[PDB]
């Protein structure tokens, strides 16, 4: 089970920044990789490590922190498209 | 929760447990018949603090204690929900259960991957585990006292029943058991009304004389 | 018929109407528990004139008189089967019923042929006519005195039930109504046994003292 | 009753019977998949004169003609009501039926009076007589043409179905049978939409070329 | 396997995938009627390699591909029984499952004892665990080309069905998709027979002329 | 197709904050709902609408903005779990 | 089955009065007895004669005529109380 | 107890018509419904209300007024059938 | 949409526009009275393909063309929604409108920041802009023909009205205007039934003779 | 009717009148804010014997006694119905009122017959006479004590309000007036919960110390 995890929290407070660093380090220690800011994912072996990981993430969530969790297949994970921020020739047909 | 009939001068209030003793067999049988036929007859009127008359569906009438079925779909469903809430109140136990059903899900998933057909599943939840366990109340070996106690325990589970009424149910229980029933009714806050032909000694009750005079009685 | 429990010295016989008073609340509640659990518990026994134990299916236990439904699936099945047997005992009447049913089936069949949609039918039977008419015992009961009389009628009609038992059912009826119930029981010959926590004055009853000794009264 | 998809420039109206032929297998299979998944997909949109989009529950989709079950509780109930109305339109037949059922009621009543128990009854009605007769449609021996005709006959009995659609159902019927189906659909006023990969000769239909051009065709 | 009807001179054999085209609309509709009525009508017959007639229960007739539900009571029963057999083939895994179920039953039993109301339970079984998990075949089908593939998978899984028959199901699939379906049928070894009103170009099929003569094509 | 979208960008400059507000308003106008900061999702009807949405998101991405796109099933989209928040010495009181 | 029948119709026109006389004579010829004006009753042998009588009454009903039909037991028929338009001594008890 | 009530009285005089209107309004105020002219019914809760209603009806009966009272069961009250309307020469046209 | 009365032998179907001419003044006035009283009277029965009888609330009756009020809360609301959909179908126009609204919101927000009190707001939407503009249909200067045309245009906006009926409305319009009304009704798909005492020349209509014979007439 | 908050160890039951005194200003202000925001906040939970949580619409919160509007459409309507019932309980008074109304109706009817136009009417009823009289409660000259007493009198008229709560309303009333309010609340059976920062001497109340300890207090 591919576990996609979004992480956010107000960063204004200094203790909030410290807690954000601590939670990020905890995510890296648990096997999660950061694709971009607030974007992470981890491969869970089965529903077992999935449920246990959900409990652990609920336990380690910092104050005011918010985590989104989504279950995704490998085919959907390979279809993940990340766009980081007007074509003269538009081709409708074979792309040559 | 006040009940009123033509024989009474003023509507009498029923709070927690209430023992109503009718010394006249004619008025008692007529009142019980008016309890079973209550939707048809306008003589007996039961109203709440809003003065709104309660429907017979909201009224719960009980005569045979051991013949009544305590196990129903709604009672068992709400009971399973209550057990799920009790398991949810403890984080550690819920975590352990999640680990166990988790491992079972891993095994069954491996067995599904070993098969040639493509198989999909969702989850094994706690409510499904309780429904698979078949949790239900046991009235088979229960004594009449434990049966009435279980009825007082499941009356909170019944949503639609406004008031519980027992017909001549106090003859089976000893004085001490009646004290336990009343003392438990005060804690459960439910409204229970008992109807007996003869007065019970040692408990507060409302007595209706053959003269049709209603008087409070301490003993 | 006789009933026997560990508290009694010898089994007491129950013939026609019988009133049994238990002066101990623990022995009374435990006795009713033994009545509902009779299938589970072997303590309480019942021996007929043949001295043979009877199953709980043959014992009719009724506590709430008004809450006991006279119309049941088995009762309506035996009643409809009885009426079907009565109609089968007369060949001419059943033949006329078959003729009328044939006429109605011909009319409805003609109306079905008149319709533009195809229609398939099977037949009409006397049992479907009785169930369509809704034949059932009278459900009108003004008082518990009449309801208990209907219970005695249906009990005398049922052959499988060898005994009818009432638990604390005598508190609703007046002494005169109790006399009428006893006389109706003696006229109907059925075996009825009553269980009361306290004794009733003016009628013959078996009093079970707190000492467990059983004594006759009146 | 207009249906619209991305391939069409404007929504096409479906009145009485309509034969829609899709010459492209890809657009045809995609359109049928959009017909089965219609609630999930927003591509295919069917709306009435009010422009309100009809729910999938209001849409009736039919592919297998002989596999569909024409006998349902609502269809048989409304059919029995229709037969009761047909018998009620004739006073003489209703009078005779009342006489016969009256005689039978007299016999059964006498048999009830002969019994020792007190017995009560109410009446034997015409709807109960039809339900006892077991009137239902017979699809067992019916040919596919008679099956589709019976479906067009019971579509008026279905209240919730807004439009009936058939998938590749015109391949079984001969040209004359198709003419009978269309001519009967014009009388029944129901809205039927047929979807065929190949065009049928001799009937008016809407043809969709591989170029994705929709044109009316007389033949 | 072979199929025989009065129109054919000799019974034609159906092996792996087979495409049968009927150029007569009356013989095609009457043939489908004989397929749905096969139990009622004795005209259409099917003789296997053993030359033995097969009941309609062994014949799988599927017209609408998308309207055919993959999940059924019998299919889920055979699947759950198959998984139960696979878990029963390994004693150690089933022992661990019994241990975990014993732990969960101990926890829920303790929570039931903590409650003030009396609670009675029986046990938890592996079949109730599979049914509680909702094990079923995948219901996701993007196109009819995949749905027919799932139908071929479930058909090859079912041992009782000796033949699968599709009526006018080849009109949805493109020629290339028909080639993939034929190759998948030859790889799966299952017996599939198609009935089409018109001939399909590019594939091998048996053409039945309006003269009733049957001729091979490609 | 359930589209999970993560959005991040340096917020320090005023122009960057204005661009972030504009991009967020554009996401809300397109049907996306914010489960938490940087966390959004939208239900796409089919693959065509998903591709057009990808092109539009690439066109509307602000400078230095970074977007992570993941495809999840509708049932898996409902499976989304949002968690909102081992020490030897536990201090309840002033933290000193 | 005791059949209680009420009969009414506007009597203003002469044709209406003639129809009323005809319908009343028809009721008397069928075995019905008039207890009072518009009040009649007849004893039907069984449900068959009751249904046939209902059909006949529907057939013979005059224009604008209205008939009410009620089924009543003998005990209810004997309890019928007809009042046609102040006690000094009121006794509550045995009537002596 | 279902109470069927028939009401008749000579209507010729103006005082008689006024008394008829008053008595009818009294019947409507007491809960009785008019199925047709002179035909009324009311559902009485029990025998006591029936007796009191009988006394009230006797008290409110107008001079020369005549009332017929019949008791019918509630199921028999629903069994009430209201019919609202052999000749050799049938004339459709002017009756000559 | 079939309508039936006692004078007709078979129920007549009303599809698109239908011109019904009653040559008898008695049957015409009685039919119009049965149209106004339709809920009270059972003589005139209008049913759909489902045979279900439509309620008078579902029936739309129109006699005075200029006296009828075309502007209603539901009609104006659904019309504003339709305009919002038309503006939403064009991405460029919606983008420009969003830009202008953004500028105005910036100005008003600056004015709010200049104030001493703390002020909060939400948004200025397109539906609020249309409601502030007061978009409505103008019947003041409209001719009777344009009024009936606008009624045929807003009949699609009315959700509850099943069928529109006009009473003697064809006397004002010229033959060409009637041809435009019918040709537009065929495109709008709405069900319109006109009732006229005298027959109109040149249009297909159903004629009811003084003999009570209903015949189709091409002219 | 039990209420519970995080500060309490066990949910406290509210029967008849209940005086809750919070000695801590922070917990008191937070509890009142949780009373106004109750639908938004999950901290304060009020449940009945069924354990079902009551909605904020079922909760009645009162702080300003003289600012609350006692006259509402439902309260005045149900009050007029109660007055109509009081007039209906007396046969003689109802007969006299019917006589007078009959006379007035005769006069107005004669005046209508004198007019040239044909006029029709129905009746003048008792509810219409009360509505014409304009019967309503007068809070203008009422003292705060009489205002709260009238609120306790109209709380039975309010159907949807499950529980009435007063915020710091006991500071205006004298000890004797508080005794009258409680003694009247015991007769009215309504559930009233008072919240005061300071304890009232002489009445039974629940005290919450700054230590967050809840204790029953007789004085
Ligand atoms: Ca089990
Ligand atoms: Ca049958
Ligand atoms: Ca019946
Ligand atoms: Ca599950
Ligand atoms: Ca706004
Ligand atoms: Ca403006
Ligand atoms: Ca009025
Ligand atoms: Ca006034």
């Amino acid at each position: 089970m591919r576990m996609i995890l979004m992480f956010d929290m107000p960063t204004d407070t200094a203790e909030e920044r410290k807690a954000y660093r601590k939670f990020r380090k905890f995510l890296l220690s648990e096997g999660f990789i950061m694709h971009q800011f607030s974007v992470y994912s981890k491969l869970l072996l089965n529903h077992t490590a999935n449920t246990a990981m959900v409990g652990r993430l609920k336990a380690n969530n910092p104050k005011k922190g918010n985590i989104t969790i989504l279950t995704v297949t490998e085919k959907q994970f390979a279809r993940m498209i990340y766009l980081y921020g007007e074509e003269r020739l538009v081709f409708l047909g074979d792309n040559y | 929760m006040k009940i009123n009939f033509s024989l009474l001068d003023e509507p009498m209030e029923v709070n927690l447990g209430t023992v109503l003793v009718i010394e006249d067999v004619s008025v008692f049988a007529q009142l019980v018949k008016e309890f079973y036929q209550y939707d048809e007859q306008s003589n007996l009127t039961i109203f709440d603090s809003k003065i709104r008359s309660i429907r017979s569906s909201e009224l719960l009438l009980i005569t045979d204690i051991l013949g009544y079925d305590i196990n129903t779909s709604q009672v068992l469903k709400l009971l399973h929900t209550d057990i799920v809430s009790q398991l949810n109140d403890k984080p550690e136990v819920r975590s352990e259960i999640d680990s166990l059903v988790s491992l079972i899900t891993d095994i069954i998933m491996a067995e599904c991957i070993e098969n040639e057909l493509d198989i999909e599943y969702d989850e094994i939840t706690l409510l499904e585990l309780i429904k698979a366990l078949g949790v239900r109340i046991e009235t088979k070996s229960c004594t009449v006292f434990e049966k009435i106690f279980e009825i007082l325990q499941i009356f909170k589970y019944l949503v639609k029943k406004r008031i519980l009424v027992f017909v001549n149910s106090l003859s089976y229980f000893s004085k001490d058991e009646i004290y336990q029933i009343l003392e438990y009714t005060k804690l459960s806050q439910a409204d229970v009304l008992f109807l007996e032909p003869r007065q019970i000694e040692g408990i507060q009750q409302f007595i209706l004389d053959k003269d049709y005079i209603l008087m409070p009685y301490n003993n």
